[PDB]
Parts: structure tokens; C-alpha cells; sequence
């Protein structure tokens, strides 16, 4: 049904982006990622997006908000100083 | 790498509360976070293949790097 | 100095509790945990307490609070339905 | 397993803000969470040793179960 087809379309979109990003790493490092490997990274990313989504929803709610903001995204990166610095850079760039 | 509209649809797939929405800032930052995650997965798996003297990256290389990858992203 | 000795005392306290809890698992399962293994589990627990502490502090702050409450602890367990159910049971028991 | 006073001292060792305190409910729940964490580490390492036909649990058994343990506790 509609939700199954939506999931397929979203997995396909993640897979397309994953292959593009992997190709860039491949050219830099002199490796090639097999089709099976690209599909595996894409599925891991699709599943990781669920963990992120559920965390963001709970983090916003913990602050009594229904709308997820940059503050919630920064909280996802809290354990890695380098990731938090990178996300904060991207947030500070926005108008 | 990821479009904001795709990120929104991905996140909305998993929200358990019907009230939940995501602002534009957060969608952009999530697109950036997802891109970093994919790039890290690929780069780490590539380095693992290289350490095993293989030019082709296989699922086994992804599996080897996956636990620390997930731990590094919480 | 004082902080180094404090860290030693807290590692010793965690180690004592870890050995007690491991002995209970050992008797149930018919294994024995070597001294090295008990020390390893204790050090992992000491390090994991840092991740918990830093998360609790940030979770309370995300809600504009300086005092960490049961709501912040529940948020630590959010990804495991069974852990959240267990923590919620223990919280509901309190007067 | 863990005393509330020990848990408070452990957590206060790592707080980065001087304003941070922890209420009694949270200390009790954290003692319970730490106890579950230790019991899980021990039980999982024991099952791994058993699967390798060893009655004595070694650091290698802890190391094998550690990544999924940490992933299960976030």
C-alpha cells in the first residue's frame, strides 16, 4: 500500500545519495565500493535516521516543544566535540 | 548530499506523535549530519579494506567498522 | 592530590559493587569471573557513568533546569522499550 | 547494588556546570540503571564464555560483548 511504497521511495532516495557520497570517497581513497556495500551503507543510514528522528522528537518534547529546532539537532551531536563543532558551524552559517 | 524535503519525509516516517514537526534549520542540519554519517561509514570501511589489502570494499568491511560508527553517533 | 584520591576511592567503590553483582551472576550461570574480568567490567562501568552524567546534565539543561530529575533519567533509557519500562517501574514505586 | 551517595559522587565527578545537581529520585534511578548495566555486562560476557566452552570469563569475552552492550545503553 501507500506506506510500503513511500518506504521504498525513501530507501531509494537514501540509496542514490549514498552512492553519490561513496563515489566521492572512492575517488579520494582509490577504492571501489561494490553494489552490495553501497546498499548496506544505505540501509544502515536509513535505519540510523530512525534513531535520529525518534531522539529529536523526544528531545523537543523534553523541552515542551512540538517543533524540532537546531537546539535538538545539536543535542544529537553532544558526545563528540568534533561533530558538535561541525553542526554548530553549519548552524551559525544560517541567516 | 541529502535534500531537505527528503530529510523531512524520512524523519516524519518515524515520529510517534502527530504534533511533531521539524523546522527548516533543523532539516538543513540533519541533512548535514546524515551526509557526515554516510561519509564516515564509507571512509572507515574503505580504510578497513585497505588494511586488509583489498581495493574493493565489501559488506564485511562495513560490518567491522559498524559498531564503533554507531557508538560515535549515539 | 585530592581529586586523584577521590577518583581512586570512587573506582574502588564501583569495583566492590561490580564484584558483588558479578558473583551473583556467576552463581546463577555456573561460571566464574576472573579478577581481571571484574576489574574490566568495573572500569567500563566507571567510564559509562561519565557518559550518563554528561547526558543527564545536558538533558536537564535542555529543559532549562539545573537539577536533574527522574524525567532526565527516563530519557537515558528512551531507546530500549524494556529498559524504559524497568526504569519507569522503579520510578513509579517511589513515594 | 550502588548506594545513592556513591552515585551522586560519581555523577558530580563529571558535571561540567557548577549549577548541576541531582535530586533523590534521579539518584535512586541511576543506581538502578548502573546495577542493570553491570548485570547485563556480566551476564552477556558469561554467555559468551559459555558459547566458547569456558567456565572462566576472560577480558576477551567482555570485549566481544562490549560494543553491543554500549549500543544498547546509548
Amino acid at each position: 500500500e501507500q506506506r510500503e511504497l513511500l518506504i521504498q521511495r525513501l530507501r531509494a532516495a537514501v540509496h542514490y545519495t549514498t552512492g553519490a557520497l561513496a563515489q566521492d570517497v572512492a575517488e579520494d581513497k582509490g577504492v571501489l565500493f561494490s553494489k552490495q556495500t553501497v546498499a548496506a551503507i544505505s540501509e544502515i543510514t536509513f535505519r540510523q535516521a530512525e534513531n535520529f528522528a525518534r531522539d529529536l522528537e523526544m528531545f523537543a518534547r523534553h523541552a515542551k516543544r512540538s517543533t524540532i529546532t537546531s537546539e535538538d539537532v545539536k543535542l544529537l551531536a553532544r558526545r563528540s566535540n568534533s561533530l558538535l563543532k561541525y553542526i554548530t558551524q553549519k548552524s551559525d552559517e544560517l541567516a | 548530499g541529502f535534500r531537505k524535503e527528503t530529510v523531512e519525509r524520512l524523519l516524519r516516517l518515524h515520529f510517534r506523535d502527530g504534533r511533531t514537526r521539524v523546522n527548516g534549520d533543523a532539516l538543513l542540519l540533519m541533512a548535514e549530519l546524515l551526509k557526515v554519517f554516510v561519509r564516515e561509514a564509507a571512509a572507515r570501511a574503505a580504510r578497513q579494506a585497505q588494511a586488509e589489502d583489498l581495493e574493493k570494499v565489501d559488506i564485511e568491511h562495513v560490518e567491522k567498522v559498524l559498531p564503533q560508527l554507531l557508538l560515535d553517533f549515539v
